[PDB]
């Protein structure tokens, strides 16, 4: 018998595609998402902001009684 | 025999170009690329301890 190296009745392919997902989102949804977030984060900077907006005003009624 | 490439316009339909526009000022694939190198970062390196373990010859 001869003892080379041959391959044992042909082999598997092997592919040859640039194979890309590109996934994530839309223009659309991201925008939209980030801009819905940004507006949630101004309603709530909106209502503590006045909130402590009144708070300062008793800071300030303090040092008024405080004063003569 | 030849497969020539940089064959595609962009499309001058609103989905492409607000889709590119997007990824113009929202910064995507440059996170799409920290994605990547992070698939990397845990994976298991492959560096052998040298003094120790020599690595493979033939014979």
């Amino acid at each position: 018998v001869k003892q080379d190296m041959p391959p044992v009745g042909g082999y598997g392919p092997i592919d040859y595609k640039r194979n890309l997902p590109r996934r994530g989102l839309s223009g659309y949804s991201m925008f939209a998402v980030g801009i819905g977030a940004l507006l949630f984060g101004y309603w709530s900077m909106m209502r503590w902001n006045r909130e402590r907006r009144r708070l300062q005003i008793e800071d300030f009624e303090a040092r008024i009684a405080l004063m003569p | 025999t030849y497969k020539y490439v940089n064959l595609r316009e962009p499309s001058m339909d609103m989905k492409s170009v607000t889709d590119r526009a997007a990824q113009t000022l929202l910064w995507t694939e440059l996170i799409r690329g920290l994605g990547m190198t992070l698939s990397y970062l845990f994976r298991e390196p492959a560096t052998i301890n040298y003094p120790f373990e020599k690595g493979p010859l033939s014979p």
